[PDB]
RNA sequence: UCGGCAGGAGAGGUA
DNA sequence: GCGCATGCTGCTCTTCAAAGCCACGGCGACTGCCG
DNA sequence: CGGCAGTCGCCGTCTACCTCTCCAAGAGCAGCATGCGC
């Protein structure tokens, strides 16, 4: 309840467009990886290797 | 310090007079820190009577200490009794000839 | 071209007698900071000799002048005066520069605001900050948009 | 093969080779040999071309004698150095932090002209760092490699320009020595010939043609021929060598007054010399070879000569003109074109005993001028040659170079891959090279002079590309620094069996075949014309008539690593390249096992590697255990051989090596006695076989995305063991001395119960983060002086303790000045697979891990064998890298088993396949060379052919697909999906040495901004670029808050804490600290700067009420 | 030129490489072929002097505008060239122009 | 320039090793230029913004 | 100055600074980035402020 | 209540 | 056996020599130099 | 005197992250310490 709508801001470098900054709604996974939705790669320009 | 009153930002060339206003005092010695005793100089570039003291309301000597004595300037040693923020915001200068 | 150099000082109620020093200003020691390296001496401090030099020379100027030395010494130690305080001022760009330990050129006041690792563009444009993290991502299908 | 004991691999290979694999690490060893003069290396110049064995050591040492002073009454001399044995073992060296050196001493001995009299004695002349077996170097404890260095060759330089002002081209030279003054003649706008004698201004040649002794007269007679040489004889108004003395003074010394005798001393000290001037051995070999001059005697001398200038002004001129022929008075016949600067014919490499010789050699001229300076301020008849020499200057380069040094390298122990290749790295940078901001686009180019001698496909990827590179598998280096490679002869259209060694330089006048080239059982090409290479690269289809050489193998022009990749032609070169930096990443797991489908190259490059024990003699086996073997010779002779268990490499990995005989076994010398890292029974195992299938599941192999299965975490199929140290010292303080002792009065007595009676830790214990490994405290003077200063495991650390190495000072052991005991701890994990871990196979793929699946949620097969990994088909088709399909094909033929039936006889398809390979048994290994494999004819065949199973069913059919059940709904996928096994490795890159987050830590101190990086417990940089987008979005609030109150407000900070803490609202920023420091910067360059109000009144900004 | 090369020659405005002549005031042209350089100096149907734009290289070629005629006219000695018509063939200079 | 010769063997059925050496001469220059020009871009950027 | 100073050449444009005695009404993005100011841009302007 | 710390250079990598 | 004389290695202090060394594009002042 | 063209020197060349090692030297000058001689 703490995290409860709480935003937090995602970036990867380079930031070459307004795009490269957006706000999430976190949740809490297992592991110790970030999990990014299949939908943002296009703006982030972020494969997966 | 309030951003919000700000207005103008000047630079221009700097005399002598404004050099030697800003200067706290004159450095003559090219001595740095003592290596031994792990203190600084007298005179050197690093100093407590020109800058200011190394730790809170202590001098060089051991007259005046803790939180009371500030304001009096020691007699012997010349350090200020104040606190050692002060040694990031004074200068000094050097005299040529 | 001269009109330019010469309305300026008219213009305005200054002085040209600025670039004719008389006196140099010592920065603060808590911005030219001396530490141990790693429980054994102190190495270096790229300012702290500059100042040193300066100040060494002035004082062989000072004591040989109240000496009655001959013209042609005082000269010499007059442009070696000049030279050090060129050098602690733009260390490089008259002559060549003076170097230290390993043949390492000394970094002098005029480097600290220049160039893309100066004040200007590493310090006070950029900065480093609280509250922040790091990590691998990793594909989530299961997820929205939000 | 050729090996006493190896595994049966069979090969697809058709062609057969002549020759042999080199050893794999003579690159390092033979130059050393070379510097160091010992007995091998003088055999081995004595086998062919035995005229002058001089060392390395020694023809500096020759070079540097006589020495002389001004009055000319003594001299000094030396000779004959000679080392003493290696002070102490390597593991001793290695263990407390020593360095791997034997003493050399010289000869020297002292002359008085005066009087007569000899006086000779040995000195001792420092310590000599030595090179082990493996070709490293152990400097303070640490492993290193010294890497070759490719540089231009000293010689003369021809060019070709032309001009955008006017329209005809210009030429030019460039006499470039290798210690010196630079020549520099060109050709100009009109018709004026000049020369910038060392790039000072310009002057017509004439000057110097009359300075050297020419009169116009014999200038005309002789340059003639031209009529640029007649105009600028006609135009020089200096007739007369004492006159054309003092035009050159006037010039190389201004300011100085041109005395006719300064001048002739000028002109001989500069260029005519012997002290300043050295055109090397390479040197003078070039250039007589360019100017077609005496190459009829030995090579002797390294000075500027007359002959040569005259030779290089004729080759100038006849070029401006136009010809391709040319003779000097009394020569020979050379043709006249221009020349590259990147042909590997220009470019020489400089090994490590040439790179140590430099640095000894500027030693001994530091030595040599102070012992001259020395020799004239001391009273003679008390001088004698240990009084004149100084070791000092010696030992500083020597202790220099190995040291603070570009090309002294830390060496990368990640798998012996990794180390083999370090060591055969040539790079193009360096002391006296390039710099990776002035090298251009050419010099980054695959040169076609480049086959056979580098690699072109295993270079860096980032700004590094092409000026780092890999010697190839058969090339081999010249006495003078250019490489060589071999080729086969042939005479009247037959092969010959009789290999020649060539140059770049001397292949370019030879028709060379091709390796993939029909040849029948007599030696006649099959196809009427072959694909050659002409001169200039040229690639042509000529009638197979004229041919002169031929290739020795298909790989003779790819590395070590690119020649571990099978089906390598059916991929693209980014994708090769990507896989041959990948297989130098993989980390050694708990058990090995060797690829099902190789290429025959990974038995000799783990014997070559050194990470092997293998048998120096023949005998029988007589005792085995897990850290000993002891072998009986046949003589009598009992030899022991030690096991390194669980040792700590370079790079925190763990090297175990494990015996693999029996107790009564006979072995031969050269078989392999022991495993090793990476080794599965003497041949290199990077990976694990898995079984594939190539589908989308779900888009959680999206985007490069892989999918594994839980079967390779419950059985430990891809787990690595990491070891970690920690140290700390105990030494004196002007308040009293620090000691290690489990008494501390300020901590608890229940976090105290796992150390001993010594402060340290126990053996056996498991530390976790923030825990304790030892105690310590520092007395603060003379109780209750004493402070707490502990070793404790830092943030997200944990493991077992497997060892503690405590060094004392009292019980006489070397220590640093200052400093009582030492102690180390070594901490050891066993890290698993997990979601964020990157995977990778030898073809360029490569992806982190999306999902961990139960073995019920993964698709399988008809009888019930679920897959391991699942593979996207999205990536294959546009990245051109259809190896791994050919791969897995291959994988699976060869896990299944085949049999070809011959009943009605060999099929059509199977006609030139071998006969052991028209049957196999289940699992079995099988090897495709790099250039020479299986066909797709032969794959398409043996697909057909594969045994059943248990019971009687082909799950695969003849195209390579199978029909899966869906383990999450049951009902059967609708088409087949292409399954077999691949080869698949785990890459250094975990996801647990990567992640990191922080609130509140440490700060700087002239600004107080966050501290920086993952060690210090840092921040993350908000740089410049990523502002624009704030202030693109219209964010002004989150901006402010994220420069001045998360960063530098000082008073802001704590009560943005105190807030947060206490649910109240979050203050208002104040100002941050960095302006400040800007303002006291520019005010400490006499700049006026102040922050004015409203009305004037500058501000005080310094706070304090 | 083309790409970030050219991007930065319209940005960053400087001169070009190979700078086509524009045409000053519109009249008909004086096109003579020479031996390695052509010299237009255009004829002034205003009633003035001819803008003498010679020294022109035989290297870059001529253009094709839409001349009076209607067909993509190659500048034929008696061609009534308008203001601004570019004469060559190569990027034009952006402070003659304006 | 284009080079006279071609290669008649796609990657389906494997170059040679004369072809698959001349192949990677235009196979560097497009990694080195890559490289190359993601310097000269941001510096324009920079300059633009 | 402020702005100029940050771009490029810091050393001519600091000494003509000097020797014309200009003055800095900080009233542009990059100056109230430097100094520690809202932005004149977005929700930083007076009539949403 | 004593008591209490964080600069440069070089090399190799990942996106 | 005692008294004289001469050399251990840590500590301190101060800074020119001198050979060693060998992108690219744009711009603007400037300076000998020819005419 | 007056053009002038070559020349030289000074500006600029993408962002974020990880791991490792190395950091003046020489010469003089102490306050004692150990050998030899009568
Ligand atoms: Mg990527
Ligand atoms: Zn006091």
């Amino acid at each position: 309840e703490v995290i409860a709508e709480h935003p937090v801001l995602l970036n990867r470098a380079p930031t070459l467009h307004r795009l490269g900054i957006q706000a999430f709604e976190p949740m809490l996974v297992e592991g110790k990886a970030i999990q990014l939705h299949p939908l943002v790669c296009e703006a982030f320009n972020a494969d997966f290797d | 310090l309030d951003v919000n009153f700000f207005d103008e930002l000047r630079i221009g060339l700097a005399t002598a007079e404004d050099i030697r206003q800003w200067s706290y005092g004159e450095v003559k010695k090219p001595e740095t820190i003592n290596y031994r005793t792990l203190k600084p100089e007298k005179d050197g570039l690093f100093c407590e009577k020109i800058f200011g003291p190394t730790r809170d309301w202590e001098c060089y000597c051991g007259k005046y200490k803790r939180v009371r004595f500030k304001g009096i300037i020691c007699e012997r040693c010349g350090v200020e009794v104040t606190r050692a923020k002060v040694r990031r915001e004074r200068m000094g200068h050097i005299e040529l000839a | 071209k001269r009109l330019k150099v010469v309305a300026a000082f008219q213009q305005s109620g200054n002085s040209p007698m600025g670039m004719v020093l008389d006196a140099v200003p010592v920065i603060p020691p808590e911005l030219r900071p001396m530490v141990q390296l790693d429980g054994g001496r102190f190495a270096t401090s790229d300012l702290n000799d500059l100042y040193r030099r300066v100040i060494n020379r002035n004082n062989r100027l000072k004591r040989l002048i109240d000496l009655g030395a001959p013209e042609i010494i005082v000269n010499n130690e007059k442009r070696m005066l000049q030279e050090s305080v060129d050098a602690l001022f733009d260390n490089g760009r008259r002559g060549r520069p003076v170097t230290g330990p390993g043949n390492r050129p000394l970094k002098s006041l005029s480097d600290l605001l220049k160039g893309k690792q100066g004040r200007f563009r590493q310090n006070l444009l950029g900065k480093r900050v609280d509250y922040s993290g790091r990590s691998v991502i990793v594909v989530g299908p299961q997820l929205k948009l939000h | 093969n050729s090996v006493p004991g190896a595994p049966n691999r069979v090969s697809f290979a058709k062609l057969r080779e002549p020759l042999e694999v080199p050893g794999l690490l003579d690159v390092q060893t033979d130059s050393f040999e070379w510097l160091i003069g010992s007995p091998r290396w003088r055999e081995s110049a004595a086998e062919r071309g035995d005229v002058n064995p001089v060392g390395g050591l020694e023809e500096v040492l020759y070079e540097l004698s006589p020495i002389e002073d001004f009055s000319g009454s003594m001299s000094l001399s030396f000779s004959d150095p000679r080392f003493d044995d290696v002070k102490a073992p390597v593991d001793e060296c290695k263990d407390k932090d020593m360095t791997y050196a034997a003493p050399l001493f010289v000869t020297a001995e002292f002359i008085n002209n005066n009087t007569g009299e000899i006086k000779s004695q040995t000195v001792f002349m420092g310590d000599f760092p030595m090179m082990t077996e493996k070709g490293t170097f152990i400097i303070n404890g640490t492993e290193r490699v010294v890497v070759s260095q490719l540089v231009r060759s000293p010689g003369v330089y021809f060019d070709e320009t032309i001009d955008k002002s006017t329209d005809k081209t210009l030429h030019s030279v460039k006499v470039i020595p290798s210690r010196g003054a630079w020549l520099e003649f060109d050709v100009d706008k009109r018709d004026t010939v000049g020369v910038r004698i060392d790039r000072k201004r310009r002057q017509p040649v004439t000057v110097l043609l009359k300075a050297l002794g020419w009169t116009s007269e014999q200038i005309v007679e002789r340059f003639g021929f031209s009529e640029i040489m007649r105009s600028t004889l006609e135009k020089d108004n200096t007739v007369g060598t004492d006159e054309a003395l003092l035009d050159i003074y006037r010039k190389l010394r201004p300011g100085e007054p041109p005395t006719k005798e300064s001048a002739q001393t000028l002109l001989e000290n500069l260029f005519f010399k012997e002290k300043r001037y050295d055109l090397a051995r390479v040197g003078r070999y070039k250039v007589n070879k360019k100017l077609g001059l005496h190459v009829g005697e030995p090579i002797t001398s390294s000075t500027l000569t007359e002959e040569d200038v005259v030779a290089t002004i004729e080759y100038l001129v006849r070029l401006h003109e136009g010809q391709t022929t040319m003779t000097v008075p009394g020569g020979v016949e050379v043709p006249v074109e221009t020349d590259d600067i990147d042909h590997f014919g220009n470019r020489r490499l400089r090994t490590v005993g040439e790179l140590i010789q430099n640095q000894i050699r500027v030693g001994m001229s530091r030595m040599e001028r102070v012992v001259r300076e020395r020799m004239t301020t001391q009273d003679v008849e008390a001088i004698t040659p240990q009084t004149l020499i100084n070791i000092r200057p010696v030992v500083a380069a020597i202790k220099e170079f190995f040291g603070t040094s570009q090309l002294s390298q830390f060496m990368d122990q990640n798998n012996p891959l990794s180390g083999l290749t370090h060591k055969r790295r040539l790079s193009a940078l360096g002391p006296g090279g390039l710099s990776r901001e002035r090298a251009g686009l050419e010099v980054r180019d695959v040169h076609p002079s480049h086959y056979g001698r580098m690699c072109p496909i295993e270079t860096p990827e980032g700004p590094n590309i092409g000026l780092i590179g890999s010697l190839s598998v058969y090339a081999r280096v010249n006495p003078f620094g250019f490489i060589e490679t071999p080729y086969r002869k042939v005479v009247d259209g037959v092969v010959s069996d009789e290999i020649v060694y060539l140059t770049a330089d001397e292949e370019d006048r030879h028709v060379v075949a091709q390796a993939n080239s029909p040849i029948d059982a007599d030696g006649r090409f099959v196809e009427p014309r072959v694909l050659v290479r002409r001169k200039a690269g040229e690639v042509e289809y000529v009638p197979s008539s004229e041919v002169d050489y031929m290739d020795v193998s298909p790989r003779q022009m790819v590395s070590v690593a690119t020649a571990m990749i099978p089906f390598l032609e059916h991929d693209d070169a980014n994708r090769a390249l990507m896989g041959a930096n990948m297989q130098r990443q993989a980390v050694p797991l708990v058990r090995s096992e060797a690829p099902l489908v190789g290429t025959g190259m990974e038995l000799r490059a783990a014997i070559d590697a050194g990470d092997v024990v293998v048998a120096e003699e023949s005998g029988v086996i007589e005792e085995v255990s897990a850290d000993y073997i002891t072998v009986m010779h046949d003589n009598g002779t009992r030899r022991t051989y030690r096991m390194r268990k669980f040792a700590r490499s370079n790079h925190g990995t763990c090297a175990n090596q494990c015996p693999i005989v029996d107790a009564g076994d006979r072995v031969e010398a050269g078989q392999v006695i022991a495993d090793g890292p990476c080794t599965d029974d003497g041949e290199m195992a990077l990976g694990k076989n898995l079984l594939v299938a190539i589908m989308p599941w779900e888009g959680h192999n999206y985007e490069d995305a892989i999918i594994l299965s839980n079967r390779l975490v419950e059985e430990d199929v891809l787990t690595s063991i990491h070891i970690e140290e920690h140290e700390i010292d105990a030494r004196d303080t002007k308040l009293g001395a620090e000691e290690i002792t489990r008494d501390i009065p300020n901590i608890s007595d229940e976090v105290l119960a796992d150390l001993d009676e010594r402060g340290i830790v126990r053996i056996g214990a498991e530390v976790r983060d923030g825990d304790i490994l030892v105690g310590k405290v520092t007395p603060k003077g003379e109780a209750r002086e004493v402070r707490d200063t502990s070793l404790k495991v830092p943030h997200g650390e944990s493991g077992k303790v497997i060892g503690i190495r405590v060094f004392s000072r009292e019980d006489e052991d070397e220590l640093p000045a200052g400093v009582n005991e030492l102690v180390r701890v070594y901490v050891a994990q066993k890290r698993k697979i997990s979601d964020g871990d990157k995977l990778a196979g030898r073809h360029g793929n490569k992806g982190v891990i999306g999902k961990i699946l139960p073995v019920e949620d993964m698709p399988f097969l008809a009888d019930g064998t679920p897959v391991d990994i699942i593979l996207n088909t999205h990536g294959v088709p546009r990245r051109m890298n259809i190896g791994q399909i050919l791969e897995t094909h291959l994988g699976w033929c060869a896990h299944s088993g085949w049999k070809v039936d011959a009943a009605k006889g060999v099929p059509d398809w199977a006609a030139r396949l071998p006969d052991e390979l028209l049957e196999a048994q289940p699992n079995a290994i099988v090897s495709t060379p790099v250039f020479d494999g299986a066909q797709e004819a032969e794959l398409q065949g043996l697909l057909s052919c594969t045994l059943p199973n248990r019971d009687g069913d082909v799950l695969v059919d003849a195209d390579g697909k199978a029909m899966l059940f869906d383990g999450r709904s049951g009902e059967p996928f609708p088409y087949p999906v292409t399954v077999g096994y691949m080869y698949i490795m785990k890459l250094h890159h975990l996801v647990d040495d990567k992640i990191h987050a922080r609130s509140t830590g440490p700060y700087s101190m002239i600004t107080q901004q966050p501290l920086g990086g993952k060690a210090q417990f840092g921040g993350q940089r908000f740089g410049e670029m990523e502002c624009w987008a704030m202030q693109a979005y219209g964010a002004a609030y989150t901006l402010q808050e994220l420069l001045t109150i998360k960063s530098d407000d000082t008073v802001g900070r704590v009560k943005v804490y105190e807030a947060i803490v206490k649910g109240e609202n979050i203050p208002e920023p104040g100002i941050p600290e960095s302006f400040k420091v800007l303002l006291k910067e520019l005010q400490s360059l006499c700049l006026n700067v102040e922050v004015l109000s409203s009305d004037g009144a500058a501000i005080e900004l310094r706070e304090g009420e | 030129t083309g790409g970030l090369p050219r991007v930065q020659e319209l940005f960053e405005a400087r001169v070009p490489r190979g700078k086509a002549p524009i045409a000053d005031v519109t009249g008909r042209v004086r096109l003579e072929d020479g031996e390695r350089f052509y010299k237009i100096t255009i004829v002034p149907d205003d009633g003035g002097e001819e803008v003498v734009y010679d020294k022109i290289s035989k290297r870059q070629r001529l253009r094709v505008f839409k001349h009076e005629d209607g067909s993509e006219r190659v500048l034929s000695d008696g061609d009534h060239v308008e203001v601004g018509q570019q004469l060559m063939e190569g990027s034009a200079d952006p402070h003659e122009v304006l | 320039e284009f080079i006279p010769r071609p290669v008649k063997s796609s990657f389906r059925e494997g170059l040679t090793v004369l072809e698959y050496f001349i192949n990677t001469h235009g196979a560097r220059k497009g990694l080195a230029d890559t490289a190359l020009r993601t310097a000269d871009s941001g510096y324009l950027t920079r300059r633009l913004v | 100055w402020l702005s100029a100073a940050s771009f490029q050449e810091t050393t001519r444009v600091l000494t003509d600074a000097a020797i014309n005695c200009r003055s800095d009404k900080l009233n542009g993005l990059k100056e109230n980035v430097i100094i520690g100011k809202l932005i004149p841009a977005g929700t930083g302007i007076n009539r949403y402020r």
